[PDB]
């Protein structure tokens, strides 16, 4: 029935929403204290136990959560091998594979072939200064806990 | 990092968004800034309608228009912080692996 | 002088009535054990497989047994060995943290 201005209602509603956003931004921190796990997977060991002082933006990780249904396999090819491939694929003495070219199979730490046969993507474009090696990424399926991240496989 | 949004090893465009950093506090800051902009926008429209018949001072209109442009600049700062998350690729070229996976 | 959250600590308060043990086994022996238990040629115990017993750095055995815990899923790049865990109770202070221990 217009006993107060429309503009005073707009200013008071702005104060309402501008304090509701402050409640949201102060509730974000209470959600940060109960440290939610950022991703699902198998957690390792707790690096800090209870009682240790913990600071903001800490460089030291408190726990490590990793999941491995696929596993990235980082494989380093020397650049002279890629360069002789580029010299031999241009001539007719080595034809490109095509439909079967993506499949890679890895040799495990006991000389036994891994039963599944994954695929590669992004042969990298930056070599390193020291050993002159292009790293090549390959993705492998991993149903059981057979491969572990940090092994030394061949491919 | 919530999730990464680029195929690793493709020609990413200039301005194609790569990641999505958790925008919760920045969405809160943008909602606060937009809530201030709504009221000062509306008051500047009212004094715009009132100066034509001189029912308000010209100086009170200049004060309302200054508060309105300050609040538009504050919403631009909040929008720039909301654009820095969901980080855009600054140039266009071949992209390698992600040294920071999603979750870190 | 003391500042707000520096590198060094002013004291170390530590509780030792249970004691964790960080046993490291290599990845090839873990892989051989996993293949041998997956195949039919080795049977795993159900109840006695959780028990772990020490052997201290003088050769004298430790009288109380202790329950096993997890193994990590990430073998580290340097030493090439996964790490295990165990919990050993000590009412008296026979075991103290930092000592070299077999299991």
């Amino acid at each position: 029935d217009q006993a107060v201005s429309k503009q005073q209602y707009a200013d008071a509603n702005a104060a309402y929403l501008q304090s509701k956003a402050a409640v949201e931004q102060a509730r974000i921190n209470l959600r940060y204290t109960k440290v939610l796990s950022p991703i699902s997977g198998r957690i390792g060991r707790s690096a800090v136990t209870e009682g240790a002082l913990v600071t903001n933006g800490q460089a030291n990780a408190m726990a490590t959560v990793q999941q491995l249904d696929p596993i990235y396999v980082d494989v380093t090819q020397p650049s002279t091998a890629l360069l002789r491939l580029r010299r031999e694929l241009a001539s007719g003495q080595l034809e490109r594979a095509g439909d079967n070219a993506a499949k890679v199979s890895l040799k495990l730490e006991d000389g036994s072939q891994y039963p599944l046969e994954g695929r590669l993507e992004f042969s990298e474009v930056s070599v390193d200064e020291g050993t002159g090696s292009v790293t090549i990424r390959a993705v492998f399926p991993n149903p059981n806990n057979e491969l572990l991240p940090g092994m030394f496989v061949h491919a | 990092i919530l999730k990464r949004l680029f195929k690793e090893g493709s020609d990413v465009k200039a301005g194609q968004q790569l990641y999505q950093i958790d925008p919760a506090t920045y969405e809160a800051d943008y909602q606060s800034a937009q809530a201030n902009l709504a009221s000062t926008q509306e008051q500047a429209q009212r004094y715009k309608l009132l100066v034509a018949d001189q029912a308000v001072s010209k100086q009170q209109y200049a004060d309302a228009n200054a508060a309105y442009l300050q609040s538009k600049a504050a919403v631009e700062q909040a929008r720039i912080n909301l654009r820095y998350t969901k980080v855009l690729s600054p140039i266009s070229g071949r992209i390698g692996r992600s040294a920071v996976t999603e979750g870190a």
